[PDB]
Parts: structure tokens; C-alpha cells; sequence
């Protein structure tokens, strides 16, 4: 029954620049006894577990970068980093312990960069796959920025929507950018009626779709 | 040094019963409180209880959640910790964490595990089918080149890829796995300068601990 609650949800921070993110708790976290507010920080990078980094609101744990400070006090709290890294990317957690223990909602911080064109990658069928019926077509749109982006498919020079399916990373904890992957999931029987299969890649860092395909009869 | 490792995650029919373990050595376990921790793929972090350490007593105190379903314990001849979880469902598939709490001074979680993933299902088990992406001759003019393994159809995650044994770890994507058809299906690529391949040999390993599989597959010119 300590409600705990953060803000913002999410933003995106270029690197160098100061970021500030908030806590509320619905109660007092101000123990009388020993005069500490009993709210932690804790930073889980994408993919890992989430890692300590301040406790008792303002101390900074050990071996934690100079640049993130803990402040506030009673039912208000803020994490501050001072300038931006690139690998600051996680989701920031606060967690009271002043009754049991309950952590807010996260707030989530994204690293804002300059704009990057996908690299675009695409590979056909493996002979192991079709031996056994299906034929997926992959596409790889690999270290781009921002995280919107299109992709087309077309077969024999038309378009089709059935059967694919695509996936964002996290944002890369040392370039700050995003990948895609799309695949196109047809059975062998389709796969063999066509010859041509193309993926392209639609981003705002260019006019000009990026286009990559293979012909059956090429292998 | 301070070690936590869970395990004993995996798949459970909904209704079922799980109890997950948290082994720890690099400090002195009686002196320390210890929580769980879940999260569901996703979504935030959930605290779920904890069990004092020996000067209160070793009693246990639970999140309203999880209250009268489940049940924490330690053993402190071997200092480990344990969660048994009962009546299982869907809202209960997550990441478990253990974590060390309070010496009855400090107010941090100082320590975590890696966590260990539930996840709650009437699916069965499938193991994947592992592919290999090798590049199109068009594509290794260049002076970089994008190699990839497909990991098909499998059940529950996770599954875990390496390229060659871990020893190639820049310029590696993993995307996230998709479900559909209560099937997962997810591909991993890794960027090499050209001239380590096809001279030097690139191979993806994928696990999933789930069936016990393990499969290397090499990737060779098409
Ligand atoms: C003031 C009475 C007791 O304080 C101590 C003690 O001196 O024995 C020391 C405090 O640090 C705390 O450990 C309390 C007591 O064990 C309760 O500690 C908890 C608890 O519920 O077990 C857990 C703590 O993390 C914290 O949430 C305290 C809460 O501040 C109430 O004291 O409760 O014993
Ligand atoms: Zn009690």
C-alpha cells in the first residue's frame, strides 16, 4: 500500500546533455528513527539485470559513474544524470523499502542521435529449410536512426503482405542505433512458382528506398 | 566475489506448481535478508517478498500479490534460497530474480542473479530449427559482410545465440523472438570484415534449455 509512481514514461536525451527523471511515493519515505529516506535507483540496461545505483535517496553506490545524482526527500525523489552516454540507455527503476519494498513503473531512456541509414541485407532459403517444405526469405536492416522504418517485399516485381513478419532491437548500447529484421515465411511449393524476391527498405534518411534481392535461378 | 545464479525456470501448465532455486557464495548468507524479484517480458519490475536473516529470525513477509501462494525458504548450510510458486498462471510467466536485501543496516538491493524465466502454458515444448543466413555473392564485395542463423518454431524461450562461441560479440544483432502459432521464431546476424570469411569460419551455436538442445551450424558460401 505504497503506491510508487515515475515521470516520464520514456524520453530520448542526446548524448551530453542532462537528463531528469522522477519518483513519487504515495506515503512519506522519510524513516524518523534514522532520518533517511529509503528509495533506491536502480538502472537495468537492455537484455541484463537491473543493477543498483543510488540508495538512501542521494548516496551513490560504489564504482557508480559521477554523473548520476539521487536527490529529494518525503514523497518526492529525482534521478539526474549530468551528461549523457551512450551506453546510459536502460529503463531506470525507483524502490521504496520503507514497508516491504515496491518499485515504480520505470522510466524508460532512449538515446536521441544523428540520423543513420539502414545497411540492408538479404538472404534466400537454406536447402536444410526447403528440404523440409517451408522457404523463409530474410531481410537484415541493420544500425539505423530513428526507429521508424518500412519495408516492402515484392516477388516476381509485385508486392505481398502475407507471411511477413518483422522485429526492432533495443537501441545499441554503444552506437545508439536500431536494426530490423523482416522475414517472409512462404511454403516451398510458392517459393518455387517465382523468381525474384526483394526487400526494400524505406527511411526517412532517404528519398530513395534501399533495395536488395536474389533470383531463384541465380541460387 | 558476491555470486547469485537462479534456476528452475521453464515451463509449467497453468494450475501447476514451480519452485525455483538461487545459489550464492562471496559473503556471508546468514547476515542478509533476501527478496524475489519478477518482471514479465516487457513490463516493470515486481518485488514479491523476502526472508529475513538469522538475527530476526528467518521469518518471511510476502507482497499482496503473491500472498498464501507463494512461499520462500533458504537453506543456510548450503546458502541458498528458494521460491515455491503454486496455482500458476499466466500472469505469473516472467523473468525471477533473486536479490540481496538488508544486513538489518543498509536499504539496497546490492547483488542480483541473472534471473530465470517462467513462463505459463498448456503449449508443449518444441525444439527450434536452426538455419543458416549466408550472403548472396552480391552482397561480399564489400569490406564488411552480414552472416545470420535462422532459429525457427520453437517453444517456450528462451533460446540463446552465440557466434563462434562467443568469441565474435561486436557487430552481433539478436532480434527479439515473435510468437505466432504458439510458435517462436527469431534470427541473430553478425557483420565480419570480409576478409575473415569465407577464409576463417563463422558458426552460430543456439541453445534452448528447454529441450536440451544444442546446435552449431556453420555458415559456408552458397
Ligand atoms: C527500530 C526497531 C528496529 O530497528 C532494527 C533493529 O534495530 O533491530 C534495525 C532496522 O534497520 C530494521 O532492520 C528493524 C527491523 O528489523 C525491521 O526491518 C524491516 C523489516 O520489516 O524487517 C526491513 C527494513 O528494510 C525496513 O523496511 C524496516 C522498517 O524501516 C521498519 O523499521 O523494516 O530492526
Ligand atoms: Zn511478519
Amino acid at each position: 500500500d505504497i503506491v510508487m509512481t515515475q515521470s516520464p514514461s520514456s524520453l530520448a536525451v542526446s548524448a551530453g546533455e542532462k537528463v531528469t527523471m522522477n519518483c513519487k511515493s504515495s506515503q512519506s519515505l522519510l524513516n524518523s528513527r534514522t532520518r533517511k529516506n529509503y528509495l533506491a535507483w536502480y538502472q537495468q540496461k537492455p537484455g541484463q539485470s537491473p543493477k543498483l545505483l543510488i540508495y538512501w535517496a542521494s548516496t551513490r553506490e560504489s564504482g557508480v559513474p559521477d554523473r548520476f545524482t539521487g536527490s529529494g526527500s518525503g514523497t518526492d525523489f529525482a534521478l539526474t544524470i549530468s551528461s549523457v552516454q551512450a551506453e546510459d540507455l536502460a529503463v531506470y527503476y525507483c524502490k521504496q523499502s520503507y514497508n516491504l519494498r515496491t518499485f515504480g513503473g520505470g522510466t524508460k531512456l532512449e538515446i536521441k542521435r544523428a540520423d543513420a541509414a539502414p545497411t540492408v541485407s538479404i538472404f534466400p532459403p537454406s536447402s536444410e529449410q526447403l528440404t523440409s517444405g517451408g522457404a523463409s526469405v530474410v531481410c537484415f536492416l541493420n544500425n539505423f536512426y530513428p526507429k521508424d522504418i518500412n519495408v516492402k517485399w515484392k516477388i516476381d516485381g509485385s508486392e505481398r503482405a502475407n507471411g511477413v513478419l518483422n522485429s526492432w532491437t533495443d537501441q545499441d548500447s554503444k552506437d545508439s542505433t536500431y536494426s530490423m529484421t523482416s522475414t517472409l515465411t512462404l511454403t516451398k511449393d510458392e517459393y518455387e512458382r517465382h523468381n525474384s524476391y526483394t526487400c526494400e527498405a524505406s527511411h526517412k534518411t532517404s528519398t530513395s528506398p534501399i533495395v536488395k534481392s536474389f533470383n531463384r535461378n541465380e541460387c | 566475489e558476491v555470486k547469485l545464479v537462479e534456476s528452475g525456470g521453464g515451463l509449467v501448465q497453468p494450475g501447476g506448481s514451480l519452485r525455483l532455486a538461487c545459489a550464492t557464495s562471496g559473503f556471508t548468507f546468514t547476515d542478509y535478508y533476501m527478496s524475489w524479484v519478477r518482471q514479465p517480458p516487457g513490463k516493470a519490475l515486481e518485488w514479491l517478498g523476502f526472508i529475513r536473516n538469522k538475527a530476526k529470525g528467518y521469518t518471511t513477509e510476502y507482497s499482496a500479490s503473491v500472498k498464501g501462494r507463494f512461499t520462500i525458504s533458504r537453506d543456510n548450510s548450503q546458502s541458498s534460497l528458494y521460491l515455491q510458486m503454486n496455482t500458476l498462471r499466466a500472469e505469473d510467466s516472467a523473468t525471477y530474480y533473486c536479490a540481496r536485501d538488508h544486513d538489518g543496516y543498509y536499504e539496497r538491493f546490492a547483488y542480483w542473479g541473472q534471473g530465470t524465466l517462467v513462463t505459463v502454458s498448456a503449449a508443449a515444448t518444441t525444439p527450434p530449427s536452426v538455419y543458416p543466413l549466408a550472403p548472396g555473392s552480391a552482397a561480399q564485395t564489400n569490406s564488411m559482410v552480414t552472416l545470420g542463423c535462422l532459429v525457427k518454431g520453437y517453444f517456450p524461450e528462451p533460446v540463446t545465440v552465440t557466434w563462434n562461441s562467443g568469441s565474435l560479440s561486436t557487430g552481433v544483432h539478436t532480434f527479439p523472438a515473435v510468437l505466432s502459432s504458439d510458435l517462436y521464431t527469431l534470427t541473430s546476424s553478425v557483420t565480419v570484415p570480409s576478409k575473415t570469411w569465407p577464409s576463417e569460419t563463422v558458426t552460430c551455436n543456439v541453445a534452448h534449455p528447454a529441450s536440451s538442445t544444442k546446435v552449431d551450424k556453420k555458415i559456408v558460401p552458397r
